[PDB]
């Protein structure tokens, strides 16, 4: 309760001493905030790298869901952030997670123009076919936004 | 409609959000996405009688009409049919009074919760603007 909710702040705001010390001190690693959000959505979406591998190692919930469907995996990869991507993912994230707008990690990675990330993803099996609300695919989401780049990537998926 | 993130962040930018009391176009790119997954239609029923219409998915108790809300202040001054328009320009003039200050995105809970202290640059990067 009092700890947990510490714990969420110190995860969201990047203070690993304090996350050490909290989690030392019996914090609960999978407390909720009002929005849903567990200590790993909240350093995920914020790319601390060092809590994110300081709550799995005290088991976290790789696939924990907040209030609107989004797991760790979501924000990190919406977010840019490489390497927590690829944490998440040997922790046994979900790389086809559908949250409750209907977006897939790759959709997020996509809207966004994260080249590196789009092909993590694709590595450890996201549906390069999965379609989000509206129909579209990653493919059709680079198209949208001009990106050459990443539409070179997969046309020939 | 459903706006690319490029396209709404020229839409944005067109209609003035950047630097709007000082927040830069990314956290209203942002919200936007969180709140209608970039959909001008989105529409969202409340348990207290109320609805969320449009692209950032604007209240009908306190900031639109739409003429079947309990208790409606209609502060916007405008029918929330014009919330849901393909032309985000109602949207972003009611946005605009809805932040009066520094911490009027707060109206958002998702923008709180998602956006706020992330890199909001990376949301209008790569969109030639």
């Amino acid at each position: 309760s009092d700890l947990g909710k510490k714990l969420l702040e110190a995860a969201r705001a990047g203070q690993d001493d304090e996350v050490r010390i909290l989690m030392a001190n019996g914090a609960d690693v999978n407390a909720n905030d009002e929005y849903g959000s567990t200590p790993l959505h909240l350093a995920a979406l914020m790319g601390h790298l060092e809590i994110v591998e300081v709550l799995l190692k005290n088991g976290a919930d790789v696939n924990a869901e907040d209030t609107v469907g989004d797991t760790p995996l979501h924000l990190a990869a919406l977010n840019g952030h490489l390497e927590i991507v690829e944490v998440l993912l040997k922790y046994g994230a979900d790389v086809n997670a559908r949250d409750s707008w209907g977006d897939t990690p790759l959709h997020l990675a996509a809207h966004m123009g994260h080249l590196e990330i789009v092909e993590v993803l694709l590595k450890n099996g996201a549906d390069v076919n999965a379609q989000d609300k509206f129909g579209k695919t990653a493919f059709d989401i680079s198209i949208d936004n001009g990106n050459e780049d990443l539409a070179e990537i997969l046309q020939k998926l | 409609k459903v706006f690319g993130r490029c396209e709404l962040a020229a839409a944005m930018k067109r209609h003035g959000l950047d630097n709007y009391r000082g927040y830069s176009l990314g956290n209203w790119v942002c919200a936007a996405k969180f709140e209608s997954n970039f959909n001008t239609q989105a529409t969202n029923r409340n348990t207290d009688g109320s609805t969320d219409y449009g692209i950032l998915q604007i209240n009908s108790r306190w900031w639109c009409n739409d003429g079947r809300t309990p208790g409606s202040r209609n502060l916007c001054n405008i029918p929330c049919s014009a919330l849901l328009s393909s032309d985000i320009t109602a949207s972003v003039n009611c946005a605009k009074k809805i932040v009066s200050d520094g911490n009027g995105m707060n109206a958002w809970v998702a923008w709180r919760n998602r956006c706020k202290g992330t890199d909001v640059q990376a949301w209008i990067r790569g969109c030639r603007l």
